[PDB]
């Protein structure tokens, strides 16, 4: 792992995109198909911070990598996702940003794929997620990335919890409903804002 | 004006005794309210200090604790109302407080009824008002006590969140500002900057604006000892957060430029932290990249102070982590680096006094750099060879050794002769 790491990390700092992707692709291909253990463990063993981001960035490269790695890297979360770093950048990313139609696919598999790995990781996001939708310094800061951003979010929420989940969490959305509302209502998009409105009504009628 | 202030602050003091309840009193916070607006606006005139200090005081604390008290039971209407004139006022007050001093403080006391009246006064009203408050802190002492005692008081909801973080945007904006000028001023801006991070130490939430903003400015024109003062506090605001060593880092690795903010935030981790073996490889890795750039080359002006300030990064890092594994991989790195002058200096402090005689009395690390230096690369060898020799304690094994390294000493061509000629002069 310590080599291939280095070696990973390397490439990933040298070259995104067409490289990694390609190596990615016919390597995730393989090795899902036949590793457990192993897989996990290589899996695993991926680090540096440099490289950290620079899994990120690879981890988006392999989100690209699109259904494929979907299913391939629901098995690469089920290989391994091991807390700490992977909560880390996890986060990172969730914050941060750049391209989600991949995402969108991507951020629903791979949410689901860690949340499943991990549980209620995506509660604490899904809580984390709450405060994100607010505005004010929010609504006066920003571009419009920020909205797709949100967008995307809502819909992983609707897709899965607990049931309880609702109860506890509609404290906090009626509270961010509120004031969010308040701001969003405020919005250019108003209809934008109104959407998310929509949803979360939905989530919590 | 004496005479109506007297019968002012006896009121004051009368409704001091008397307000032990506090239930359906909306009206009487209202009325207060515009009457005080009003008054504020008057009170901004002259009033012997602090003679207009004590009826400010009143008025604030009173006012503060009354408008919030409608906040808490209450309804709406009337606190939204308030808010906006008592935002108003704040703005007002912001500006007026300095001479004042007692009632400077007397203001300092609304601030902390801010503080307490939580989301009114966090708004429109606490917007210009949490600028007046960083000041007030940045100036100092008891808005020191309040503030750390709210920087572990949940933070006043870490400054109320977004906003909290709207208004450090807003002070990433006065940082870009402040590269402009900002003498002492600035040094206290960047005090109340940090004061603003200990009171919500909410580091992601400040984030990206303000860091490039950071990141452009460590260059003010009046440095001196206020530049670095705030050197510290930038770095030890960074402390312990989310991000922390690896946001750092990144910007950090970026424009090389800035080791001694390196070794700032490599400092804050060493008096503020956590993952620590795990940040002592964090350190590592930046220490070492570090050192593998800068010292793979040459430099005149600007980057013979720059590796300085590595050495002074090195520092921070070698004794918070006592790391000697990472840290010695990269002082038999960064102590073979010293060189000249401002080198031993550094080398030295870095090393953190045991680890520094543990190296001296090293000889495996010796070795290792022995074979390092055979397979060599360029002056980092030659003089990696000149500060073990200084490193003097008894060859024995290195002198055996160093034959063998004057035989390839003697052999090279190229310029690894004049490797071989510092080599030699070392053996002597």
């Amino acid at each position: 792992v310590s080599f291939v790491s280095q070696v990973l990390g390397k490439a990933c700092v040298h070259g995104r995109q067409q490289e990694i992707l390609g190596v990615l692709v016919p390597r995730l291909a393989a090795l899902t198909q036949g590793s457990y253990l192993h897989q996990r463990v290589c899996w695993r063993l991926v680090e540096q911070v440099p490289d950290r981001a620079m899994e990120a960035v690879l981890t988006g490269l392999v989100e690209a990598a699109l259904g494929p790695e979907v299913l391939s890297r629901l098995l690469g979360n089920l290989v391994v996702k091991n807390k700490k770093a992977q909560f880390v950048m996890t986060q990172k990313l969730l914050f941060l940003q750049s391209r989600l139609t991949t995402p969108m696919l991507q951020s629903l598999l791979g949410h689901l794929a860690m949340d499943s790995q991990r549980r209620p990781l995506l509660l604490q996001v899904l809580k984390e997620l709450l405060e994100t939708w607010g505005s004010s310094s929010a609504i006066r800061h920003t571009p419009l990335p920020q909205q797709r951003h949100v967008s995307k979010a809502v819909l992983i929420c609707l897709a899965q919890l607990g049931e309880p989940e609702l109860r506890d969490s509609r404290d906090e959305l009626l509270a961010s409903m509120m004031a969010g509302v308040k701001c969003r209502l405020d919005s250019s998009l108003p209809p934008v804002r109104r959407l998310g409105m929509i949803v979360a009504e939905v989530v919590s009628a | 004006x004496x005479x109506x202030x007297x019968x002012x602050x006896x009121x004051x003091x009368x409704x001091x005794x008397x307000x032990x309840x506090x239930x359906x009193x909306x009206x009487x916070x209202x009325x207060x309210x515009x009457x005080x607006x009003x008054x504020x606006x008057x009170x901004x005139x002259x009033x012997x200090x602090x003679x207009x200090x004590x009826x400010x005081x009143x008025x604030x604390x009173x006012x503060x604790x009354x408008x919030x008290x409608x906040x808490x039971x209450x309804x709406x209407x009337x606190x939204x109302x308030x808010x906006x004139x008592x935002x108003x006022x704040x703005x007002x007050x912001x500006x007026x407080x300095x001479x004042x001093x007692x009632x400077x403080x007397x203001x300092x006391x609304x601030x902390x009824x801010g503080x307490g009246x939580x989301x009114x006064x966090x708004x429109x009203x606490x917007x210009x008002x949490x600028x007046x408050x960083x000041x007030x802190x940045x100036x100092x002492x008891g808005x020191x006590x309040x503030x750390x005692x709210x920087x572990x008081x949940x933070x006043x909801x870490x400054x109320x969140x977004x906003x909290x973080x709207x208004x450090x945007x807003x002070x990433x904006x006065x940082x870009x500002x402040x590269x402009x000028x900002x003498x002492x001023x600035x040094x206290x801006x960047x005090x109340x900057x940090x004061x603003x991070x200990x009171x919500x130490x909410x580091x992601x939430x400040x984030x990206x604006x303000x860091x490039x903003x950071x990141x452009x400015x460590x260059x003010x024109x009046x440095x001196x000892x206020x530049x670095x003062x705030x050197x510290x506090x930038x770095x030890x605001x960074x402390x312990x957060x989310x991000x922390x060593x690896x946001x750092x880092x990144x910007x950090x690795x970026x424009x090389x430029x800035x080791x001694x903010x390196x070794x700032x935030x490599x400092x804050x981790x060493x008096x503020x932290x956590x993952x620590x073996x795990x940040g002592x490889x964090x350190x590592x890795x930046x220490x070492x990249x570090x050192x593998x750039x800068x010292x793979x080359x040459x430099x005149x002006x600007x980057x013979x102070x720059x590796x300085x300030x590595x050495x002074x990064x090195x520092x921070x890092x070698x004794x918070x982590x006592x790391x000697x594994x990472x840290x010695x991989x990269x002082x038999x790195x960064x102590x073979x680096x010293x060189x000249x002058x401002x080198x031993x200096g550094x080398x030295x402090x870095x090393x953190x006094x045991x680890x520094x005689x543990x190296x001296x009395x090293x000889x495996x690390x010796x070795x290792x750099x022995x074979x390092x230096x055979x397979x060599x690369x360029x002056x980092x060898x030659x003089x990696x060879x000149x500060x073990x020799x200084x490193x003097x304690x008894x060859x024995x094994x290195x002198x055996x050794x160093x034959x063998x390294x004057x035989x390839x000493x003697x052999x090279x061509x190229x310029x690894x002769x004049x490797x071989x000629x510092x080599x030699x002069x070392x053996x002597x």
